[PDB]
């Protein structure tokens, strides 16, 4: 039996078997401070509604906060494949203040964003759920929907904003509603008669405490190791024919950055990264005679077809160096997110990390943008020759051109996330460095 | 017995110990050296070079210590 | 003869000169890699004793070198 | 298992305004490298062995002083009322005498001069004794430091460190065996008087009074001490104690607290003793300490 | 160019990253480890293997450490594809630890389902299938070895592995109840199928063979563990027909430190179903043409993701009469809580709440200490019943809080709450340390 | 109400679980860490590259560490969707690696597809699949630029970076054997693809640069790296056509503390099949209708779940006369071994059996030292091989002793073994510590 693998023992062992400091078989715990975990609904302030900007104020029911769900109750205006994305499509954006300071603040194609290159296959799938409609539900089915914040002090307990020890200053969270919801109240861009205003709650998961602990956050200062995002927008050059743009876009940064991400879309159509083709899943019905390549076939937007994607190669440079020798778009659609992350990357979103593993929150490596001149990045484009609507040029064609109605994405959206430290003192909150 | 697992072994062993004390004693001269080198510490500016002078005078961040 | 080959002198790059190892390195690789071999001996479980190899014949003598490595066990 | 696995509590610690300053005049820092798993200093004729059954054990100048019971620091924390010596957090792993049952975090040395940075022992382990229980692992949150500074003339200056919070009781700074081959046991007092020779008990306690003590056959081991923590910020009358115990185990400590007090704190923090240690004959021995 | 003017880029934003550095990341240290060797050996069965029929293995020694163990069966079916839903499982109706005559925990296949529903999440819980019931468009007559894994305190992790030689004065038994209807190999529906074959099953236990000096140390050094435990009871439905939401309060009588409460809807009619059955794609058997009848599952497809089939509306727990949290909408359990408790997909009809921030992990992280709460109900808010599930347009096209008229099916309500105990095990016997 | 009324209500059965906390949840610390700077330098290749030409690359000194390296392909596909099946990992033969001239590690196409097949889970492998693969049915002359990235032991983690900065008399390389065929864009089958182009080929690797303290360090200080590496050398299979199960006794030529052995049974003429082919959707080219063939596969779909098209009935590993563990079905390798040490999910034809806790980790978790065993075998029973394969009624409606008549194409057997050496680094030399 398995002593036949004892007796088996060699030199080779001294470095595994010898002087052992493990038992595998008899596992220790660690004791820990007693809390209990509760959501607790918040009161929102304004109207909610399609282009309106309301706002919401953290009560103090606990010690510290965690994670915080949005959700909505929404009324879709078509059938199945007609929604993407919707409940984020509406979170147009979510800015987070604390004691009077700007801390962070989140963008919708953030959200997709975040998703598309940091969740994994079962929570992105649940992820999708709590966004979405994937069961074909047709026109006037309703659904509530949950968006989980990105914010630091959301996904890891250990930033748990610490209200306990900010008896002064207040937390709060501007929502901005957008306006065009696709799928909800407009039809491509045309609205849809009779669609309802969204119904919006916000919970709030607080933490409570032992006394012993709850005692030691009210007394001592904290320095909070937290995370923000910056982000600001460009447009860009994608041609047709005769030749492929190149630009250099200046990246605004300012903190040590763990990563850039970026991605190439077309504003009409919320998380559309890709062009749309006359191929399966590529547009409004592909495959047959009413196939269009002006609107998508909007529950399969994302694609993993890089060949739809605009994006030829990049580089990033700093100071008029390069940082790397330029890489083509597939590197970063595939590579750095398997390197970095460990999923997988839908077409025309991408990522290069300057940290070893940005999908944790242990540093690993940042680049700090605040210490140098500049910073750009260089994008060099496929050149949009090939026609949309036929199928042996779009799944058939060269690396270097894409099909005609990429020309559509023209925003472009650069992302950085950073450390920061939060400073808590005296029931005062603010950053150490803005 | 002959045992040339053990009299390779040995001998490794004494080259392995008498060099990673060189590389040891070496890194800690280095050290020594840099501190007092720049013994300083750096400003607003330079924030964190070693610097060789008690204002900056002479600062960089390819030499970095602890 | 060997005069080409650098200057170490009063001042050097900011201690990026590591090259100084070579013939230490030579001495240490040789002698390194170390032969485990276990051509002929006990093909059971107990560490049967070891009945150590003097060379006690004249002639036909063992290189086997007995293992070292076996636990009591039982 | 609970006697082979090392473990650490945390606690919150949290007062103010009755925590006397207890003065940790000296401290220890190093500027030397690491080392394998044995230590062997040497200048001068005068040796030390630490042969990694435990970090140090024998010494001497072509001589030996004992087998076991090297020098160490041993910290007995709170106690009851100083009943039984249950909570020794003792450097040494004495008690087995071969298994090196201390966990060792870093083995400084240079030639001539080494350090040490280590972990506690408990030597009862995790039984009981007479009424009172203990501790539930084998080693504490209590760290020791030594730095053994050989200086060429035949000093040797001798560093202790020991680490614990909040504590109140007796820390033993070295406990030495010399031979029993020292006949001749004299003390020089602080009042410039003369050298005392007591040999009429064997149980000598020597206080603040006694300024340097050495022993000998005829070649001679010299203690002076150099510094040790006190309450130097109000100097009140705290219950601070420096004393040697001279029996045939010799022994140095110093008393931080009594077994109970009114309500007084402690910072805890790290605290050192200096001790200069020095060799050679008689003769050169008083030579050397009578400069002062 | 290149990382090194990165490297440089250093300012007073670094100082609390790369200031006085602590970790290396390109230089780690292994641990040396206690040497080990695992086997699988088949424990004999006492008792005869069939449909409907209990038997008993007691573990025989042959190591010093159990860790998973996997019980084989081997199945032909009766039916043909899309006719089976994870029938190894179902065989397993129950599995009971007894360690030293004392019940230590008892699982159900209900609760197998629950656990692969809602903490099995990757392609594990895809190699679960693989393992536990026909992908492949298996046809009538196909026959196939299955495994199915137990999932005890000391499955899911070697570091709680049973010391056995720490308990040589009793043995460690587990009892198997084998159902007595398994859909698809020897009943389809409620209708027995003429000729089906009896199942045969075998039961593997992975023993860990230790090294001398530790082998002494377990033997003689009192231990303890801290372990799972499974708490359920069932319960009925009180799902409504027409014109109303029903209300119910189900009283809770559970009683040790809780990582969470966990519950599912089921049609006891067959395994597995947690939601209502219509006709739409894989919600019953011939959806989407003329022969689609909602009364009978696609039983293949029988797990869903479509909320509007699930018949929960919204749920409160309180304790002592007091509310734990307010009321929220059945979603919150089936997407939000696991969402931010273990990172998976829940299928409809599953439902979680949680007390441990990460309930998957053996590292306590938060727990209800039930021991210390005389009372607690489960508050639940049912859908109204109204959609004719044999219409998609009225089943795909309707609102969160009305369900299909098939919701009434889910007579059956099934309540877990897992929680932690310890294990002690001194001077050669075992048993938990905390009764009730 | 709320969290309070779970804190009051505080036991003796808390006790064990909070008393003299330990850790704290929520507010955390992160270790400072050591200034370093990553980017991807691309490599000169020494060589003709293309198709069946062996060409080898050498690390150039550009930084202080090395971690992980990508191999970039270009290929034009000569066929149209489903006609390739991982064509850069077919291409990319024979990567061996060397430290001052010894070699250390040595990898193969099938072994990169042994090792996704077992070790990448979710959506991880099917990025895999993206950059290496055709995934959109793409059209005869897509141009894809591919990315295989290279799985050695400095590869997975930076824990185990390539000193190179202390190898300054020894330089790092690596070789490469390039494919003479690739499926779909060389030939098909057999048949040549007339004017199909040759490859492009780059190597990109990341480069670690530290700063002066450490960086000093690592070039002074000897270096022990605890490392990976495989073991192989290819066989021939005994699979029986019929009126037998066929047994085979396999020599193992493994010697060092060995983590787990793996192994598939492949046609050579069909990269990445391990599979018996059969007139089922996936399972051949133009199955399911009339054009349907099992001699050659709808390559695309090679990788298949279904076991019943697999040749091994059973096997067991005996260690010098003595079983280490009793005869398990083929099943319980492609299935429950991945599921008890890895936690993803093994295609059909791909088997192991560890010797390990936790394989898919760095640090070691329990080994097989072959290095003190004389004579290790690898016992395998066959099945039989009497179905045929093109009656879908025949190959869905058999049990686990038969398999498909295709299935004796199977003719090459790769038996792996995955083991721990001691690189060693000093002086600016390096080399093994082990070898036999």
């Amino acid at each position: 039996g398995g002593l036949s693998q004892l007796v088996a023992y060699g030199a080779q062992d001294v470095y595994l078997t010898g002087n052992p400091q493990i038992t595998f078989f008899k596992t220790v715990y660690r004791r820990y401070t007693n809390f209990a975990i509760e959501s607790i609904q918040q009161t929102i302030n304004g109207s909610v509604g399609f282009g309106n900007k309301v706002s919401t104020q953290i009560s103090r029911n606990g010690d510290l906060i965690t994670d915080i769900v949005v959700e909505f109750v929404l009324t879709k205006g078509g059938n199945g494949g007609t929604t993407y994305y919707p409940a984020e499509e509406l979170l147009q954006d979510v800015e987070l203040e604390i004691g009077g300071q700007r801390i962070d603040k989140h963008y919708n194609d953030w959200f997709r964003t975040y998703d598309a290159l940091f969740r994994m296959n079962d929570d992105r799938y649940n992820y999708r759920r709590m966004t979405d409609w994937v069961n074909n539900e047709l026109v006037g089915a309703q659904k509530r929907f949950y968006v989980p914040l990105i914010f630091f002090f959301n996904q890891t307990p250990g930033l748990a904003l610490p209200l306990i020890a900010l008896q002064y200053h207040e937390v709060k969270l501007y929502f901005t509603l957008a306006s065009q919801v696709q799928g909800v109240n407009y039809n491509g861009s045309s609205a849809i008669a009779g669609a309802a205003q969204p119904t919006m709650s916000v919970w709030v998961d607080y933490i409570f405490l032992d006394t012993q602990e709850r005692t030691r956050f009210a007394q001592l200062p904290h320095e909070y190791l937290i995370e923000q995002l910056q982000f600001t927008g460009s447009e860009t050059a994608t041609p047709s024919a005769t030749t492929q743009a190149s630009q250099n876009i200046r990246l605004n940064f300012n903190h040590p950055t763990k990563y850039l991400a970026w991605n190439f879309n077309n504003p009409t159509n919320y998380g559309q990264y890709t062009a749309l083709a006359n191929i399966p899943g590529a547009c409004s019905g592909a495959g047959t005679a009413a196939a269009t390549v002006t609107t998508p076939d909007y529950g399969n937007t994302g694609t993993y077809n890089e060949q739809l994607a605009v994006l030829d190669s990049a580089k990033i440079q700093l100071n008029g160096q390069d940082r790397f020798a330029t890489r083509k778009g597939s590197y970063f659609n595939k590579v750095q997110p398997y390197q970095s992350i460990g999923g997988v990357t839908p077409a025309g979103v991408y990522l290069y990390s300057f940290a070893l593993k940005p999908a944790g929150r242990q540093p690993s490596g940042t680049c700090n943008f605040s210490r140098i001149d500049n910073a750009t990045l260089s994008l060099t484009y496929k050149t949009c020759s090939i026609d949309a609507t036929s199928p042996a040029a779009v799944l058939g064609n060269t690396e270097t051109v894409t099909a005609n109605t990429a020309t559509l994405l023209t925003a472009l959206n650069i992302y950085a996330k950073n450390y920061n430290v939060l400073r808590i003192m005296s029931g005062m909150g603010g950053l150490a460095y803005a | 017995w002959f045992s040339r697992d053990l009299n390779y072994g040995k001998a490794n062993s004494k080259i392995w110990n008498a060099t990673v004390a060189k590389g040891l004693k070496g890194i800690a001269n280095e050290n020594a050296e840099i501190r007092k080198m720049y013994p300083y510490l750096g400003y607003g500016d330079f924030t964190g070079a070693i610097c060789k002078g008690p204002n900056n005078q002479g600062c960089t961040y390819y030499a970095n210590y602890t | 003869k060997p005069s080409p080959e650098a200057a170490d002198f009063a001042q050097f790059a900011p201690k990026n000169l590591q090259a100084q190892n070579f013939l230490t390195a030579t001495q240490w690789i040789g002698v390194n890699t170390q032969g485990s071999s276990l051509k002929n001996a006990n093909y059971d479980l107990r560490a049967d004793p070891i009945i150590p190899k003097a060379d006690v014949g004249p002639w036909m003598m063992s290189s086997v070198d007995p293992n070292i490595y076996q636990k009591p066990l039982f | 298992k609970f006697f082979k696995n090392g473990n650490v509590m945390y606690t919150c610690n949290t007062f103010s305004l009755n925590v006397p300053v207890n003065n940790s005049i000296a401290t220890i820092d190093f500027a030397e490298h690491v080392n394998g798993a044995v230590f062997k200093i040497e200048y001068n004729r005068v040796n030390f062995i630490a042969p990694s059954l435990y970090p140090i054990s024998g010494l001497g100048t072509a001589v030996v002083f004992d087998l076991q019971k090297g020098e160490k620091a041993s910290q007995r924390k709170i106690t009851e009322f100083g009943n039984k010596d249950i909570r020794i957090a003792d450097e040494i792993s004495d008690i087995a005498a071969d298994d090196h049952s201390v966990l060792i975090t870093t083995k400084l040395m240079s030639e001539s001069t080494p350090g040490e940075l280590s972990r506690d022992v408990v030597l009862n382990g995790e039984i009981a004794t007479g009424r009172i229980n203990m501790n539930t692992g084998f080693v504490s949150d209590i760290i020791h430091t030594k730095k053994i500074s050989i200086i060429d003339d035949g000093i040797v200056d001798y560093y202790v460190k020991i680490n614990v919070p909040a504590k109140y009781s007796h820390g033993i700074v070295e406990v030495v065996s010399g031979t029993f081959l020292n006949d001749i046991m004299i003390h020089l007092v602080r009042n410039k008087n003369k050298w005392a020779l007591m040999d009429s008990k064997m149980y000598i306690v020597n206080n603040t009074n006694g300024f340097v003590i050495a022993k000998n056959p005829d070649t001679a081991m010299g203690v002076s001490l150099l510094e040790w923590p006190r309450g130097a910020v109000v100097f009140p009358p705290y219950y601070n104690f420096k004393k040697f115990k001279n029996v045939n185990k010799w022994s140095i400590s110093q008393q931080i607290a009594s077994c109970v007090n009114t309500s007084v704190k402690i910072p805890g923090g790290e605290y050192s003793w200096k001790i200069r240690l020095f060799f050679g004959p008689i003769w050169q021995v008083q030579e050397s300490i009578n400069s002062v």
